[PDB]
């Protein structure tokens, strides 16, 4: 189906211990497959799926070079900032980043990312015209200046469009195994008394990736969205993930209640009730 | 300066039975800032050498990281999970219920 | 494999 690569980058200062720790991740779809952390003894960005090892020392160290280079500028521009907002040096602040490109199944570009967050707020992004920004604020209408004085969209759309599609497209080959498989979840009810009045019922899918599914309970067919507990899908482990949702049933309803599960290593959405 | 409390779930890789050898795994999500201390306990103490994943973030900026370790459960031993973060005035104890 | 260009806010 359609795809995505990310990378993900966060450096969060902390005054008198020493110089912002810099970490940034890779993900191709719900697997991570590279790592940096400049608090590691020797920093150098490191696989983490085994598609991404066979990939020469060339790549390695260029890889490492640019995330070395990322934190040296995250840094200043932490510095920059404070600038900025008018705050003092002796807070924790954090800067985010995230980039990235969204393919359809003929690996061309759907969407393209870059965007940035100053102590979890949304600070500036580049538009789905890979052209033009949106700038939360009028100290990321300064950075927006600088950025359009120096054409930096020019620079992230041809990445975005060129290289981060190519490299999806290469990733994609090599992880075929388990990139361009989607594994169903496995489906269960429990039934859990509360009282003498009723109990909960909870539908479980297990064992599932990628991340993306639907769980919903019905009653008489209707759903029953304000009364589910649903809890953030969570990973495994072992490459998948897992959630629930549960519903209260006053004693002696059970039948009326049914679990509706949507994922993409399902043929067909599944429909279960409790069985006792 | 915004903060947002994490969201803490505990729970197992796979469904627990007694005797096998298992993951016991605390995910937080959902939080800001990013500094967090989380310890897995067995017995109300601490276990020691458990691993973390590398942070990241969600869509919406807010941080998630997976605490874990093997573990082999049984009928009598506890488990949980106990959470440290500004947002928190105490450390937050989730228990594991092998049913959620 | 990640953009290479720098940029500073
Ligand atoms: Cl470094």
């Amino acid at each position: 189906g359609s795809h995505s690569m990310r990378y993900f980058h966060t450096s969060v200062s902390r005054p008198g211990r020493g110089e912002p720790r810099f970490i940034t991740v890779g993900y191709v779809d719900d697997t991570l497959f590279v790592r940096f952390d400049s608090d590691a003894a020797s920093p150098r960005e490191e696989p983490r799926a085994p598609w991404i090892e066979q990939e020469g020392p060339e790549y390695w160290d260029r890889e490492t070079q640019i995330c070395k280079a990322k934190a040296q500028t995250d840094r200043e521009d932490l510095r920059t900032l404070l600038r900025y907002y008018n705050q003092s040096e002796a807070g924790s602040h954090t800067l985010q980043n995230m980039y990235g490109c969204d393919v359809g199944p003929d690996g061309r570009l759907l969407r393209g990312y870059h965007q940035d967050a100053y102590d979890g707020k949304d600070y500036i992004a580049l538009n789905e015209d890979l052209s033009s920004w949106t700038a939360a604020d009028t100290a990321a209408q300064i950075t927006q200046r600088k950025w359009e004085a120096a054409r930096v969209a020019e620079q992230l759309r041809a990445y975005l469009e060129g290289e981060c599609v190519e490299w999806l497209r290469r990733y994609l080959e090599n992880g075929k195994e388990t990139l361009q498989r989607a594994d169903p979840p496995k489906t269960h009810v429990t039934h859990h008394p509360i009282s003498d009045h009723e109990a909960t019922l909870r539908c479980w899918a297990l064992g599932f990736y990628p991340a993306e599914i639907t769980l919903t309970w019905q009653r008489d067919g209707e759903d029953q969205t304000q009364d589910t507990e649903l809890v953030e899908t969570r990973p495994a482990g072992d490459r998948t993930f897992q959630k629930w949702a549960a519903v209260v049933v006053p004693s002696g309803e059970e039948q009326r209640y049914t679990c509706h599960v949507q994922h993409e290593g399902l043929p067909k959405p599944l429909t279960l009730r409790w069985e006792p | 300066m915004i903060q947002r409390t994490p969201k803490i779930q505990v729970y197992s890789r796979h469904p627990a039975e007694n005797g096998k050898s298992n993951f016991l795994n605390c995910y937080v999500s959902g939080f800001h800032p990013s500094d967090i201390e989380v310890d897995l306990l067995k017995n109300g103490e601490r276990i020691e050498k458990v691993e973390h994943s590398d942070l990241s973030f969600s869509k919406d900026w807010s941080f998630y990281l997976l605490y874990y370790t093997e573990f082999t459960p049984t009928e009598k031993d506890e488990y949980a999970c106990r959470v440290n973060h500004v947002t928190l005035s105490q450390p937050k104890i989730v228990k594991w219920d092998r049913d959620m | 494999g990640r953009l290479n260009a720098p940029i500073k806010v």
